[PDB]
């Protein structure tokens, strides 16, 4: 029946899309967390150094009260200490995702429906599509879904790490442009 | 108040040597000068850059040579004089040189191989090697053969061969060649592919008079000369038919068909006025072009040759007057010279035809070999436009057939109404290389500041590149001065001599007055190539007899020889290569657009093909058209 | 033959080139007086004519120089000008001229002219008999020697003639080559014409077109049929591109003078206008010199803006006031465009980008504004506070992207910041509602190239009216949204939707300039410049055509692409078959395959301009009466015509008849022709004023005989108009032959000459002579048989010889009982004294076979031998005893032993 041919064409198109679009995109989004955490740590360190550094005239921080400087330094140090621990989780995840993407690309290379293009989903539809279809080239298709789910979990780990890092990242930037204006100790410590 | 000025070519050329002139009026001591070139779209690319020093020993005159490393392209040239920066925008032409296609035979037959040569030259006619693309096009316009050749050590000579297929349509084939760097410019030659058999004799038709007067009751006399290709005369029967033609008309005259016995290769036929009138008012025939078709058949009846001459003009005057070589502007209060050109109805120069003006009839100058006569008239200081008429005063001729031409001369637009005029005068003749031209410079200005002018800056323009630049010394009280300019082989075919001088007026304003003149020199080859028979005492060679050929030419010159049977030229001879065609093509490539002065200094500079930019504000109008205005 | 040079000793002149001396030489000899002389040795060609030599020199210092042509004259006391047509129709008798020219003062030359035997021509000359004539040439005279030749086979045949002078050591031989073409006509037909264009009405693979062999119904046998295939391109390029007048935007030039905000307001229009003209190259009509002033103003404004540079590399209207993020973003965006215009300092840009990154960075991809600009109209589209976090961040990201190229090595955090800003933009892209906000977000995200799938669908669907981006506000907002959309589409390389928006923008008739219009003008001009820069006319051709021909094992691959002048391609094939063409690539093309060959002559091939009547009759010196004239088939009387008559050898015209006819009206005869007969009058020319096209009112005249020569050459007649020789009608006449046509034996298109003796020879003949003549190399089959039945045909007599008994069988192993056909002329029957129902012994050559294997019809030529065998009861006569005994001895000898050869 033509339904089988249409399903086969759809599965081939989805496999090609996953091999050429999803695989490449997923890897590039996993190594950016390491480059952002280190960059923000460097920016926080630079901000701390500029505060009560070898010179002054640092906009409003120059006239900042002595008491507020201690609190600003303490909160900056706390944020810097908190953010450091997240680096290895993203560093290992990046290499794991790269290796898994290479393996998946190698596996993929080893191996009517046009109106359905509105689906625009190639996340975990391969195994299910094969499931409806069933109801030499078949064997490699079995582990592709498992590898893709493993990649999704690995990327979710890095996403969770980045989201957790935001909690400590946002506080330092707040107090920065809060004190950067004419805001006295009151509001600052009240919010801190 | 030192004033720094720069003179540049109007149009620059890629990978072509160019020269810029730097001058300074009222300057003291030595001054360094830096020159920079930038590309207009980006203004950052540095095509070339050079610097020098101007010293009073040379009266603050400098020449700097630059060459481009290589949607009209433009460049910006900036000169820094230490304290003043002057920048000018100059158009750049993509033309690189000239391509000449020489064909072994004018007409070819199927199967016969076609051998041709490509000669590549620069704007100076020197041999230049470059990549050239060549195409062969059939009459319908479908290129059959395409090639891309290059010349490095061939001295610009590229031979090529093509094989004509057995089945080829008959018509007019073309061979086109163009430089790779300039795809928009192509040189094309046209030849004939038509089935034919070589003849045994050549027939020529010669009219007794190059024209045909309307009132000539006798008619038109035509002599038919048929002679064997080897020189011997021909005897036979010739049929001659006359006809009229206003271009693409070809109206034959059945009543004019005549048959004559050509004896000893001589035959005369007469076309009566009555027959011409019947074929078609007597005055309505003006502008009609007569043509004659003659077919000669030998008494043996084995060979036939057809010869015809078309395009005999019908005019009421045996001569025509033109002012194409005369300036269209005059300086009030100064003598005015008209270079009147007298030509035959066909187009060839005249033969010592006197010319005179209605006013001041005492002037009577006979045309020289070149057919150009000098008419000098005193002009009043009036400012209104002048009107001048020129007639013909040929002796033994009535006033009915005399020529006529009226022209308007506009006043020279002096800047600031300072009535300052500079006039350049040169004797006109067929100049030859090595001759000396005693140019005359004359100055007319108020006596108040006559002691301020001390020199005139003069330049020579030829083939775009500035041939030479110099200064002519002037002293108080010397209104007229003589410059013995030298003419050498570097000249030819023609050149422009410009001369200018700058001064501060009553209001302390920098004003420059310039004048340009046209000089015509005899057209001749740069070198000297001669081919003749080595033997000095021998009879006509018999078939298959050894002979010695003597060729005289410049040392280290690439000489190419080709032998073409005379009978080939009898059928078709339109395609021919000669030095005259090359000189005409070179002249047509000149950037000038006026044979003399213009309206003001800026106009004179623009017409002469040079841009003159000063540091005070004076500048010439930008030119953005490769071809002259029509 | 006394004191006559033998034909063998005479060398014929064959080299007749139309052009030679195609040599290259260099002048390297020691120059003298600035002139170098070179001596060369050359061989003059055998052709007797005037040679023109043109020399062109190219010196390293002088240049191109053309010398005057040099004329060389080649002369001989006596010569021949052999005139032949370029081509002769096969199986069509033609006439050629051998005119002998002499230029002696008072010497009369008795010349002998001979034509060599050519197997490809059926001429009077034979192997044993030589066709030669004797003529007398007076001093300084030309005498014509016409010759009639019948071509047999096509190709580059050669005709050789020779002339010898009596009592002198003068001899001249002329050999000339002519291309004999098979009878037919130059006709061509269009085999096929198709359009090659994939990706339209084609197929998922590659289009294939099969061209079968052409009709060639009337193709002459064994004739070449060359097939030419022409590939033509159609690079159409016309989309109605429209620019904006450069003279109408002169108001956009403003001198930069202000306290930051005003200075930027003034400078932005000037810099954007300069960029627009630079991209479009409109300075020609806008003023080349004004560019210098514009650049000066731009640099002055840039220096003025730098004057207000903060210590932290920030930009603010007032130094004391805190910097504004939007103001510095606009500053860097403006400076990024003007990098190539002025000598900008990369250090300032690097410091500005570093300050922008370090102030607040992007912890999540959000930009915050703390110092609103004093001028509230500068923001323009950003005035609305709805989803400002989208428009502001997108604009700042675009500004960073413009300056990324310049300052990239100094700061390596730009890519990470860009990725964070993107991730934020796509975090909640589904919430955008305003058209301007959607357009700016899409343009910002299009530079990276990660706004696809549902994002692209949402961006496209936002286009209201399918051709515009409109919002309920000022025209400035709509113009900015349209510019953003145009830039985004241009970046996305979606050309199917650009022309409409560009057309609307051009039709908007908005130039801007004034208050609150800097952003709109800047963006519209930038978008227009980008469109002009990146707008290739049509899709560049990429056709790859493969031609497969059965004759050619290897396929012919051709590439047609734009910007290469390859749109015109031609190919030729010598064989016409059912070939195939496969197209490929992107582009448009057309194929035209046309076959050229030689069609059949049909029957309309004739003079087509005159109907010729020629006749010869005996007297009422033979003194025959010859009539020649012509009729015109047109609607009006023809012009002057010329009739050329070539009389048979030994025949001359009648002087009295010519003299009487000379005075006749409408007819003229040259005086030189009238006084003749001193040597011969073979050639005669008559000039007719006109020929009647309605009635045949013509004349006849007497011809006399003075010299009797066997095998008289048939007389020839030609007529042609004075103004045209192609329309010449020719005819042949002969007293004996039916129409003066040489006899020949032809089947289908294969013809062979028949101008030969009916038999070798017949008396003193003995047994030895018979044995000698019967042992020739060609003797293959000898048959003694009784001829009984004879058949008559329209061309030649046919004899059906019945095999009574076979004596010797040659190549054809024919047994007793079969019958063979012999084709011989009826006249030859009397020569061979053949009698019906009588015994005869005949033997012939092996190359005389006529017909196919089954049809071995024989031809009795000059080499075939036939002898009469007396009847069995006829040998009893006394006079026949010797002949019968000799025949019996000859038959017995050959049968037992046979000829040794």
């Amino acid at each position: 029946t033509k339904e089988g041919a249409a399903a086969l064409c759809k599965m081939k198109h989805l496999a090609d899309k996953v091999a050429k679009e999803r695989s490449q995109e997923l890897k590039d989004r996993t190594q950016n967390f390491a480059g952002y955490i280190e960059f923000e740590l460097y920016r926080i360190d630079y901000w701390l150094e500029k505060l009560n550094g070898p010179k002054g005239r640092k906009d409003g921080y120059a006239k900042l009260s002595d008491s507020d400087i201690e609190k600003v330094k303490e909160i900056f140090n706390k944020a810097k200490d908190g953010i450091t621990k997240q680096l290895p989780e993203a560093k290992k995840a990046g290499e794991e995702a790269g290796k898994l993407h290479t393996e998946v690309k190698k596996a993929a290379e080893n191996a009517t429906s046009y109106e359905e293009n509105y689906d625009w989903s190639a996340n975990a539809l391969q195994v299910a599509l094969n499931s409806w279809e069933d109801v030499e080239w078949q064997t490699p298709y079995k582990e592709t879904v498992e590898k893709l789910r493993e990649l999704e979990d690995a990327y979710q780990r890095g996403k969770k790490a980045h989201d957790a890092m935001l909690g400590y990242a946002n506080t330092a930037y707040a107090v920065n442009t809060k004190v950067e204006q004419e805001k006295p100790l009151t509001e600052v410590i009240a919010a801190a | 108040s030192p004033m720094y000025s720069i003179i540049t070519p109007n149009i620059l050329r890629l990978e072509s040597e160019e020269t810029m002139v730097l001058e300074a009026h009222d300057a003291q001591g030595d001054v360094p000068v830096t020159v920079t070139v930038h590309d207009f779209p980006g203004k950052k690319l540095v095509l070339s850059s050079e610097k020098t020093v101007l010293t009073p020993a040379t009266n603050h005159m400098g020449n700097v040579t630059f060459t481009i490393p290589a949607r009209n392209k433009f460049v910006t040239v900036q000169a820094t004089f230490g304290t003043q920066v002057v920048e000018k925008v100059v158009l750049v032409s993509l033309q690189s040189g000239y391509l000449f296609i020489q064909t072994d035979k004018t007409i070819y037959t199927p199967g016969s191989t076609v051998l041709y040569r490509i000669f590549t030259v620069n704007h100076k006619l020197l041999p230049v090697g470059r990549t050239v693309m060549v195409n062969i096009e059939n009459p319908e316009g479908i290129p059959v053969k395409q090639d891309s050749l290059s010349s490095q050590n061939q001295l610009g000579v590229l031979p090529l061969s093509w094989d004509i297929p057995e089945l080829v349509n008959m018509g007019q084939w073309k061979i086109r060649a163009y430089y790779e760097n300039s795809p928009q410019q192509v040189f094309s030659t046209e030849f004939e592919v038509k089935e034919y058999v070589l003849p045994s004799f050549e027939v020529i038709v010669e009219p007794t008079e190059k024209f045909y007067y309307i009132y000539n009751e006798k008619g038109l006399e035509v002599t038919i000369t048929a002679r064997f290709l080897y020189g011997k005369k021909v005897e036979g029967t010739a049929f001659v038919i006359f006809g009229i033609q206003d271009g693409e008309q070809r109206i034959s005259l059945p009543e004019s068909l005549k048959r004559i016995p050509i004896e000893d290769g001589s035959g005369e036929v007469v076309l009566s006025r009555k027959v011409l009138l019947d074929g078609v008012r007597a005055e309505d025939l003006v502008g009609k072009s007569l043509y004659v078709s003659a077919t000669v058949i030998l008494h043996s009846g084995s060979d036939m040759v057809q010869a015809e001459r078309s395009g005999i003009p019908i005019v009421t005057s045996p001569y025509q007057i033109h002012f194409t070589k005369t300036p269209k502007y005059f300086k009030p209060g100064m003598p005015f010279d008209l270079m009147v050109f007298v030509t035959n109805p066909d187009g060839s120069p005249a033969y010592r035809v006197p010319v005179a003006v209605q006013g001041e009839d005492t002037v009577q100058s006979l045309t020289q070999g070149d057919g150009v006569a000098k008419l000098s008239i005193n002009t009043h200081p009036s400012q209104k436009p002048l009107s001048i008429t020129v007639r013909t005063k040929k002796q033994e001729l009535s006033e009915a057939e005399q020529a006529t031409r009226t022209m308007q001369a506009l006043p020279y637009s002096t800047v600031g109404n300072s009535n300052n005029y500079l006039h350049l005068s040169v004797l006109r003749t067929e100049l030859r290389p090595g001759e000396t031209l005693n140019v005359n410079f004359l100055l007319r200005m108020d006596r108040a500041h006559e002691a301020k002018i001390r020199y005139y800056t003069y330049l020579i323009m030829n083939k775009g590149r500035l041939l030479k630049a110099g200064r002519q010394v002037r002293e108080p009280g010397q209104d007229l001065v003589v410059l013995p300019l030298s003419i050498t082989t570097d000249f030819i075919p023609s050149f422009r001599l410009v001369a200018y001088y700058t001064l501060i007026g009553a209001s302390g304003q920098r004003e420059v007055v310039a004048d340009s003149v046209w000089v015509d020199v005899k057209d001749s080859c740069v070198g000297s190539l001669v081919v003749k028979s080595g033997q000095s005492e021998d009879r006509q060679p018999v078939p298959g007899q050894q002979m010695t050929l003597k060729i005289e030419g410049d040392h280290g010159a690439r000489v190419v020889l080709v032998a073409v049977d005379k009978g080939v030229f009898v059928l078709n001879k339109k395609n021919k290569l000669t030095q005259s065609k090359i000189w005409d093509v070179v002249e047509k490539a000149d950037i000038g657009c006026t044979p003399g002065s213009g309206k003001d200094y800026a106009g004179v500079f623009s017409d002469a093909g040079l841009t003159f930019t000063s540091s005070s504000g004076q500048q010439t109008a930008q030119r953005a058209e490769l071809q002259c205005p029509q | 033959d006394e004191d006559i040079i033998a034909e063998e000793n005479i060398v014929s002149r064959s080299e007749f080139p139309e052009s030679w001396l195609w040599n290259v030489e260099d002048l390297k000899e020691p120059p003298k007086n600035g002139i170098s002389t070179k001596l060369m040795n050359i061989f003059l060609k055998d052709s007797i004519t005037t040679w023109e030599i043109l020399a062109v020199s190219m010196s390293d210092k002088k240049g191109i120089c053309v010398a005057d042509p040099f004329e060389v004259t080649v002369m001989q006391d006596f010569f021949i000008d052999l005139r032949l047509p370029y081509s002769v129709v096969r199986n069509e008798q033609v006439e050629i001229r051998a005119v002998l020219y002499n230029y002696r003062q008072n010497q009369e030359l008795k010349v002998r002219v001979e034509l060599l035997h050519n197997p490809a021509f059926c001429s009077l000359a034979t192997t044993k008999r030589r066709h030669q004539q004797t003529v007398t040439i007076p001093p300084k005279s030309s005498l014509s020697v016409p010759y009639v030749i019948v071509p047999l086979k096509t190709g580059l045949q050669e005709v050789e003639v020779k002339a010898a002078v009596y009592h002198h050591f003068i001899s001249d031989g002329v050999r000339k080559s002519l291309k004999v073409v098979p009878e037919g006509i130059r006709m061509n037909k269009t085999v096929a014409v198709r359009t090659l264009d994939p990706e339209r009405l084609g197929r998922e693979g590659v289009q294939k077109e099969d061209i079968p062999p052409a009709d060639l119904s009337d193709q002459v046998p064994d004739t070449e049929s060359e097939t030419r295939i022409l590939l033509q391109g159609t690079p159409v390029a016309q989309m109605t591109e429209d620019a904006v007048d450069a003279e109408r935007l002169k108001h956009l030039i403003v001198t930069p003078s202000g306290c930051g905000e005003e200075n930027m307001i003034g400078m932005t229009p000037t810099v954007i206008a300069v960029h627009y003209l630079d991209e479009t190259e409109q300075w020609e009509k806008f003023g080349l010199e004004k560019r210098q002033g514009a650049l000066e103003l731009i640099k002055k404004g840039y220096t003025q803006q730098l004057a207000f540079r903060q210590p932290s590399s920030a930009f603010a209207a007032f130094v004391k006031r805190a910097p504004s993020t939007w103001l510095t973003a606009y500053v860097v965006k403006v400076f990024s465009l003007a990098v190539n215009l002025i000598a900008i300092d990369s250090q300032v840009l690097c410091g500005a980008v570093k300050w922008l990154i370090l102030e607040k960075q992007k912890p999540d991809g959000v930009f915050q504004e703390d110092a609103p600009v004093i001028h509230q109209e500068m923001i323009g589209g950003l005035r609305n506070n709805n989803e400002k976090d989208m428009a502001l961040t997108a604009f700042v990201l675009i500004s960073l992207q413009e300056a990324k190229d310049i300052c990239e090595e100094q700061v390596n955090s730009l890519p990470g910041s860009i990725t964070k800003a993107g991730d934020f933009l796509e975090a909640n892209y589904m919430n955008l509602q305003r058209s301007y906000t959607v357009a700016i977000a899409g343009y910002a995200l299009a530079q990276m190239g990660r706004l696809k799938g549902p994002l692209l669908n949402k961006f496209l669907t936002t286009a209201k009216d399918k051709n515009r981006w409109e919002d309920p506000g000022k025209q400035l907002y709509n113009v900015e949204a349209t510019s953003y959309a145009l830039l985004a589409l241009l970046q996305l390389k979606d050309f199917d939707f650009v022309p409409p928006v560009v057309r609307w923008l051009n039709e908007q008739r908005y130039y801007g300039g004034g208050y609150g219009s800097t952003q709109a003008t800047f963006m519209v001009f930038q978008a227009l410049a980008q469109y002009q820069k990146d707008a290739p006319d049509h899709q560049e051709l990429n056709l790859d055509v493969s031609l497969q021909l059965p004759s050619r094992s290897s396929k012919i691959t051709h590439r047609i692409h734009w910007e290469s002048a390859s749109l015109l391609r031609s190919e030729e094939t010598k064989e016409n078959e059912g070939f195939t063409v496969t197209a490929e690539g992107k582009g448009q093309g057309t194929l035209s395959v046309v076959t050229m060959y030689h069609a059949k002559a049909k029957d309309q091939l004739t003079c087509n301009k005159f109907d010729l009547k020629v006749t010869i009759k005996p007297a009422p010196k033979n003194t025959m009466i010859l009539e020649i004239c012509t009729r015109y088939r047109g609607d009006q009387d023809a012009t002057m015509s010329i009739l050329d008559i070539s009389m048979m050898t030994g025949f001359a015209p009648d002087t009295d008849d010519l003299k009487q006819l000379a005075n006749g009206v409408d007819r003229y005869i040259s005086k030189y022709e009238l006084d003749k007969a001193f040597s011969d009058r073979n050639t005669l020319i008559i000039y007719l004023d006109k020929v009647s096209h309605s009635e045949d009112d013509c004349l006849a005249f007497k011809v006399h005989q003075y010299f009797n020569v066997e095998l008289i050459q048939p007389g020839a007649v030609k007529v042609y108009a004075y103004y045209n020789l192609e329309e010449s009608c020719t005819r042949f006449y002969h007293p004996e032959k039916e129409d003066g046509k040489l006899n020949k034996l032809c089947r289908d298109e294969l013809c062979r000459c028949a101008e030969e003796n009916c038999f070798i020879q017949k008396d003193k003949v003995t047994l030895e002579e018979r044995l000698d003549k019967a042992c020739e190399p060609g003797v293959d089959y000898v048959y003694k048989t009784r001829l009984v039945k004879v058949q008559l045909s329209n061309d030649f007599d046919e004899y059906i010889m019945a095999i009574e008994q076979t004596i010797k069988s040659g190549s054809d192993e024919v047994q007793v009982g079969q019958q063979r056909t012999f084709i011989s002329p009826i006249k030859c029957r009397e020569a061979l004294k053949l009698e019906e129902k009588k015994h005869y012994l005949m033997w012939g050559l092996s190359s005389d076979f006529w017909g196919e294997k089954p049809n071995l019809s024989y031809i009795i030529g000059k080499d075939t031998w036939v002898e009469h065998w007396p009847e069995e009861d006829e040998c009893q006569d006394e006079e026949n005893q010797k002949q019968c005994q000799d025949l019996g001895a000859f038959t017995e000898s050959m049968v037992v032993f046979g000829c040794p050869n």
